[PDB]
């Protein structure tokens, strides 16, 4: 009972992670701390319901990886030629 | 067997893609689609599960959509590098995989297997479209998070990753919320609805045509097999349905008119799942895809790049046909007999009310006259004066296409009772 | 076993703190990898070994070594890039950020459940006849949106 | 399962060559002349700047280290498949080379595209 | 003087026309461009549902 609750409270720091952050790619780092939070509840339950909730967690590792990779390949195309990589200034969608 | 034409199709053309010039890749790509539509149609309404993979009447009609959107949005595309044709018929597996699944690590690799290609799709590198990619991503990846938070409660409360497990007191009930965020999401249902607005806008047409169909198809699909309760709904469609139209007026640019509107009919089609049918909400996608479909090809066919309010007037002087196949489509959308769009909304109305959800449902029925502000905004603006904007003709194909759709449109309008029979839960 | 599990608990949430409050980028993502390490520490500790070193493997050795590569090749000087009208911002983060641990705590609290059924340690032995058993249509998907990464990924940085 | 003692036992181990690593850094460091800094603020060639100013780099480590990770998910994936392989038999094998021409055929792509670009 | 009355509430419905465009343009602000909003809007709004939810 003791992780399952850790868990909640490890999603509650990511939440916070992010709306504070003011840099894109921390923005994005928080979210891959969230998905941790995620996987860890699955390993946890798995001990319960048995076996299944490993083959999980590998899946979703894997799930987290891909979105990475494209994730961060995409925030380094965007900003390949300006370094102000703040995640505000992008203010010309609106209207 | 749907599924075994496209990724076949998908890995081959992956490799294949060097040796032909860029316009092979095209009619390859297209004539892809066209085989894996063929292949769902002569299996019609019998089904094959294989365990995780599982054919249901539910994925017929919603891939049979999907791929109808994608094709269109293949079709009109001309630029280089081939991968602006690969990465549609990437998205559409991930779609087909996506109806088709009901256990929930499926059905987030699907996910990510229809979310990923869309991303990049976004870029024609237009300034604005590598803003829109942004946005959507980011706020993308927190629904993804959430959705994968959710998969990871619901195993507590159930012993089971398949959809249809028993249930129970508080974490079932809060699990079975966290899965409707994700889902709801991609298919906007407000207040999800943030980048939707943006992402319409700044997008490059063609794309957009993809997404404000297909996707919003295949996300909607995997919704239904939710059991979601009454009260989540209640809420949702509630919100969805306000924003949508209310916030639809302060608007003058076409992308954005049609991506509130998208709200608002997130909002519509989400009162049929109450008892839930895709009798009813099978028939009002139908009514929505093509409507909106044809819409956002005329759009298209104007600039590929946003266009205000004013430059869809006078769209009937510079061709008599498309200026009437783009109306029927703008009255279809309002809600307004005898065109299939009031048959869409009142099969959805009425299951709404069998189910019984009084408040909600008249809410739902005074915003759609509020609809009609502006959408009469569009649709007779069309023959007014024409000004000085944008119109090359497009091509003899699409013409022919824009015309087929909206007489598939009224066609269904004076004669619903011949697909109803066959769009039901055993076929 | 609370003397010893709490220290490792509260390691892992003083790191979680650490990853979104540091003002340097790299401090940041180092941290990060702490809490990794930790977390794959308590993989081991509850019966499922083989996830631990493929946590350690995957999520610490590679994902966040393409994170690093990142924050290296742009600059990040400062983790905090802005002073913005947003400011006001941070007193609501922390609002909303409480809610979002107490409608949590309220789904998992009283929970009853067993803890008895043995995995076996989790160890690979045991998960080959699932793996490529009942998920190998989900291996496969995996298999697939790899592809698609990879296919993404290079179209959206070079110009292909 | 299989015995907790040996995971401990690795943690011993990491505690004592982390403190011997230490120990010779802390001798190292505590014992030295010093001049105070005035002049080792420079690093190396020229006095002060070792070259230019370089603000970007290429492309070419992001797309080494992108690799890296994808097909890194690929062998975490084919070794409980590398234990367990005369249970899981000829559908096993089957199992193995669709999973494996996938991210070949990811491979080629970069590969016919380049590593350096 | 109830031709001049017959104007009037006239165009008080179009006053209520405008209410719905001033209604309308209320929300439409609120799509601001920053996306550190939006994401705090999302947030907000999906603990709402998941207070509702029970």
């Amino acid at each position: 009972m003791s992780y399952l609750l850790t868990s909640a409270l490890l999603f509650a720091l990511g939440v916070y992670g992010v709306l504070t952050r003011r840099t894109a790619i921390l923005v994005f780092l928080s979210i891959e701390l969230m998905l941790n939070a995620a996987n860890l509840s699955l390993v946890g339950f798995a001990r319960a319901y048995g076996l299944d909730g490993q083959v999980a967690a590998l899946m979703v590792i894997a799930v987290a990886a891909a979105e990475v990779a494209v994730g961060l390949g995409l925030i380094v195309a965007i900003f390949r030629h300006r370094e102000s990589t703040a995640v505000d200034d992008l203010s010309e969608l609106r209207g | 067997m749907t599924l075994a034409i496209l990724a076949v199709f998908s890995v081959a053309l992956t490799l294949l893609g060097f040796v032909l010039p860029p316009q092979g890749v095209k009619r390859a790509t297209l004539l892809g689609l066209a085989l894996a539509l063929a292949s769902l149609l002569l299996t019609w309404g019998k089904p094959f599960a294989f365990g995780p993979y599982a054919v249901d009447g539910v994925s017929q009609v919603f891939t049979l959509l999907a791929l109808l959107g994608a094709l269109w949005t293949v079709g009109l595309v001309r630029s280089g590098r081939f991968e602006f044709y690969l990465l549609v018929l990437y998205a559409a597996l991930g779609m087909h995989l996506l109806a088709s699944t009901r256990h929930l690590l499926l059905m987030l690799v699907a996910l990510e297997a229809l979310s990923l290609p869309l991303y990049a799709l976004a870029t024609w590198r237009r300034g604005q479209g590598l803003e829109a990619a942004l946005k959507y991503f980011l706020l993308g990846a927190l629904a993804a998070a959430f959705f994968l938070y959710g998969a990871a409660l619901f195993y507590g409360a159930t012993g089971s990753l398949v959809l249809g497990a028993p249930g129970e007191g508080p974490l079932y009930a809060l699990a079975l919320g966290l899965l409707l965020v994700g889902l709801g999401f991609k298919a906007a249902l407000a207040p999800f609805h943030f980048w939707t607005p943006d992402v319409y806008q700044g997008s490059p047409t063609p794309v957009v045509l993809f997404m404000a169909t297909s996707v919003k198809a295949a996300a909607f699909a995997a919704l239904l097999r939710v059991a979601a309760p009454p009260e989540a709904l209640a809420l949702l469609v509630a919100l969805s349905v306000v924003v949508g139209n209310l916030a639809a007026l302060a608007q003058k640019e076409a992308k954005r008119l049609l991506a509130y509107s998208s709200i608002a009919h997130a909002g519509y089609m989400a009162l049929a799942l109450y008892t839930g049918n895709a009798q009813a909400l099978g028939f009002y996608l139908l009514t929505y895809v093509l409507a909106t479909g044809l819409a956002f090809a005329v759009l298209s066919q104007i600039s590929p790049d946003r266009v205000p309010l004013e430059a869809l007037r006078g769209l009937y002087r510079k061709d008599p046909l498309l200026g009437l196949a783009f109306l029927v489509a703008m009255l279809s959308l309002l809600g307004l007999p005898p065109l299939a769009g009031f048959w869409g909304k009142y099969l959805a109305f009425a299951e709404a009310a069998r189910a019984g959800a009084w408040g909600v449902l008249v809410l739902a029925l005074v915003t759609s006259a509020v609809s009609a502000y502006y959408y009469l905004g569009l649709g007779l603006a069309v023959f007014a004066r024409p000004e000085e904007t944008p119109f090359r003709p497009g091509p003899p194909w699409a013409r022919a296409a824009v015309v087929a759709a909206g007489v598939l449109l009224l066609a269904l309008g004076l004669l619903p009772g011949l697909v109803l029979p066959a769009l039901a839960a055993g076929g | 076993m609370s003397l010893l599990e709490g220290l490792a608990l509260f390691l892992l949430l003083l790191s979680g703190v650490l990853v979104v409050t540091l003002r340097n980028a790299i401090h940041a993502a180092l941290a990060l990898i702490l809490n990794f390490l930790v977390l794959a520490g308590v993989y081991v500790a509850l019966d499922a070994r083989f996830l631990g070193f493929i946590q350690v493997i995957v999520y610490a050795g590679a994902i966040v070594v393409l994170f690093l590569f990142v924050i290296m090749l742009l600059f990040a000087a400062q983790g905090e890039i802005g002073f913005d009208p947003l400011v006001r911002s941070r007193p609501l983060a922390a609002l909303l950020a409480l809610g979002v641990a107490g409608i949590l705590a309220a789904g998992l609290w009283g929970l009853d459940l067993a803890f008895t059924q043995d995995l076996k340690g989790g160890l690979p032995q045991a998960l080959g006849p699932l793996l490529y058993g009942d998920w190998l249509f989900v291996l496969l998907a995996v298999g697939f949106l790899l592809m698609a990464a990879t296919v993404v990924a290079v179209a959206l940085v070079e110009p292909g | 399962m299989a015995p907790i003692q040996e995971y401990v036992g690795t943690l011993i181990y990491v505690g004592v060559a982390l403190f011997i690593g230490v120990a010779a850094l802390l001798v190292g460091a505590l014992l030295g002349p010093k001049k105070p800094g005035r002049a080792k603020l420079m690093p190396y060639e020229s006095g002060n700047d070792p070259a230019g100013e370089v603000k970007r780099f290429p492309v070419h480590f992001y797309v080494v280290a992108m690799l890296f990770i994808l097909f890194d998910v690929e062998v975490a994936f084919l070794w409980p498949y590398a234990v367990s392989a005369g249970g899981l038999g000829l559908y096993g094998f089957l199992g193995v080379l669709a999973f494996t021409l996938l991210l070949f055929v990811g491979f080629l792509y970069e590969w016919w595209k380049g590593v350096m670009r | 003087a109830l031709f001049y009355g017959d104007r009037g509430l006239l165009s008080g419905y179009f006053g209520l026309g405008g209410a719905a465009r001033s209604l309308g343009q209320g929300l439409a602000r609120l799509q601001t461009g920053y996306l550190r909003v939006y994401a705090l809007l999302f947030v907000l709004g999906a603990l709402l549902l998941l207070g509702v939810m029970r």
